[PDB]
């Protein structure tokens, strides 16, 4: 059944599992027409397929040119991404498949289930957890290669870096949904806390900052005052 | 104008013969229905006034046998059985009705509700979805599983309805996932009516054989299927002109004919409200969605 705070502990244990989320697969601007009617131009977006355990991240870029001439685009986003999801089980190893997929979102349920008939074994999943997936474009180098992208293409993260070395999953997986949820937030504050100091850089093969152990504790309560202060403001607390 | 008798009515029972409904007391002079119409399957069906669990009962067509029903102290129930001597059977009938023992099949000349009900059910497809084979006759009751039910536990007391899933291999192509699962048109039409049907008529027969079950006996299952073959219409984009209009006539009459203070378990809110107002097939069931809005407008 769905995954909660409750069976929370199961995203660290041995069984393969990824979690895949289509907030960004589906993108647009909305703009004014020269007659003052309005339109949207879809821009590049991205599936979101996580392994929660290892960090490794499959990020399928959705080039504009899949939109092209197709109707109901935000129904067949969810479609396209469970064909896409499907596709990338199909092309892992069987040792390397997921026991199980977690979507985000309820509405990635039944086209999911659907594309993965041939996987009567692979356990489709939904979540209670509110997961800040949606925040992944404010991570400045998955934004570059998705609005780079001429055409459609995987590209392999690590979304926790070298964190293993020195850390648990839970505390990995715990860490980067702090630093979503405070990048959700309010983007411009959680990238100024995370770069005000120039000293501490992103390493060519990383995602986030080179901190200590010690820089990460600071970092970590600097976001959580970042989400507390803002949820006052939100809803006047 | 066929008979059924009855060769005693030992313990008080509800006694129904299709749409029809009659009491018997226990040890009551009771011996059968006589002026049953010939053309039609029917239904002899019974609730035990000591248990009003277990409605069960009897499909059966008077132009394969001579059928009677006898109760059988034993299994504790009314049973079913064909008399093979031609010559005892009438000499029976003839003696009961000469006594005026008999209820007679209470049909209305201008009343057409039967015929509606059963246009499409073959006595030689309900002995394929009830299996018994030494029987011309079928045992439906209230706890009979279907297949499908048994899928996800006696293989001998199933009803072997056709197995519709809308999330099934079956039911979808590889490589049209999404056009196979929000237009079903290619499972109705190539699956089932081309594939395992044969044609419209048997897909219809099935659907008013499950809609009775589902009717006479609270046959949960039974109601399931009348409802996965509405809604298989329904979602399908691409559906002869023929089909629509008559499953509209299937619809009305079923929708009629339902107890009203049964609508709450005998229909599926969800379904209804997707066929009537969301499905293809929204505007192609005038006098189905006219008689659901003026009888059932609390479900929608």
């Amino acid at each position: 059944g769905a995954m909660n705070s409750s069976n929370y502990a199961e995203l660290f244990n041995n069984d393969i599992k990824l979690f895949v989320d289509d907030t960004n697969v589906y993108r647009v601007t909305v703009h004014k027409t020269f007659e003052g009617n309005v339109a949207t131009k879809a821009i590049n977006g991205c599936i979101f397929t996580l392994n929660p355990k290892t960090g490794h991240l499959f990020l399928k870029i959705i080039h504009t040119s899949v939109w092209a001439g197709q109707k109901r685009l935000s129904q067949l986003a969810k479609w396209k991404t469970a064909e896409e999801v499907s596709a990338l089980v199909r092309s892992l190893p069987k040792e390397e498949q997921p026991k199980q997929i977690i979507v985000t979102r309820k509405a990635m349920l039944d086209p999911l289930e659907v594309h993965m008939l041939d996987f009567p074994n692979i356990a489709i999943r939904p979540t209670e957890l509110r997961l800040p997936f949606s925040a992944a474009m404010s991570i400045d180098k998955l934004s570059d290669v998705v609005m780079k992208a001429t055409e459609p293409q995987m590209v392999l993260f690590n979304i926790y870096d070298d964190w293993l070395d020195r850390i648990s999953s839970y505390t990995a997986f715990s860490r980067l949904t702090l630093l979503l949820r405070a990048l959700k937030t309010n983007e411009e504050s959680a990238k100024m806390i995370l770069l005000s100091d120039p000293t501490i850089t992103i390493k060519s093969y990383h995602l986030w900052p080179s901190f200590t152990d010690e820089q990460w504790i600071t970092i970590e309560s600097q976001m959580r005052d970042l989400i507390l202060t803002e949820y006052g403001r939100k809803y006047n607390v | 104008m066929n008979t059924v008798p009855f060769t005693s009515a030992p313990i008080e029972v509800t006694i129904g013969i299709d749409q029809y409904s009659f009491n018997v007391k226990e040890n009551q002079p009771f011996h059968g229905i006589k002026d049953i119409p010939i053309g039609h399957v029917h239904v002899i069906h019974f609730q035990h006034a000591d248990n009003s669990s277990m409605r069960y009962g009897y499909w059966f067509d008077c132009r394969m046998g001579n059928f009677y029903i006898q109760y059988d102290p034993k299994d504790g129930l009314y049973k079913m059985m064909e008399e093979r001597d031609g010559a005892k059977f009438e000499n029976i009938v003839h003696n009961f009705k000469e006594r005026q023992m008999m209820v007679s099949y209470p049909k209305i000349d201008e009343d057409d509700t039967w015929y509606n009900l059963t246009e499409f059910v073959q006595m030689d497809k309900i002995r394929k979805i009830v299996r018994k084979d030494e029987n011309q006759f079928s045992y439906v009751d209230s706890s009979m599983t279907t297949v499908q039910e048994n899928e996800l536990s006696d293989p001998a007391h199933s009803l072997n309805y056709t197995v519709i899933n809308f999330k099934s291999r079956e039911a979808i192509r590889p490589g049209h996932e999404m056009e196979d699962f929000l237009d079903k048109s290619y499972y109705l039409n190539t699956v089932m009516l081309q594939g395992i049907f044969k044609n419209s008529s048997n897909y219809f027969g099935e659907l008013q054989f499950a809609f009775l079950n589902a009717m006479f006996f609270g046959n949960y299952g039974s109601s399931l299927q009348w409802h996965a073959m509405i809604e298989l219409i329904c979602s399908s984009a691409t559906v002869p002109k023929h089909m629509l209009d008559k499953l509209d006539e299937i619809l009305y009459y079923q929708i009629k004919t339902l107890p009203e203070q049964y609508s709450d378990i005998l229909l599926n809110e969800r379904v209804w409200n997707i066929c009537l107002y969301s499905s293809f097939q929204k505007n192609s069931l005038h006098n189905t969605e006219k008689i659901m809005e003026n009888k059932y407008p609390e479900l929608l």
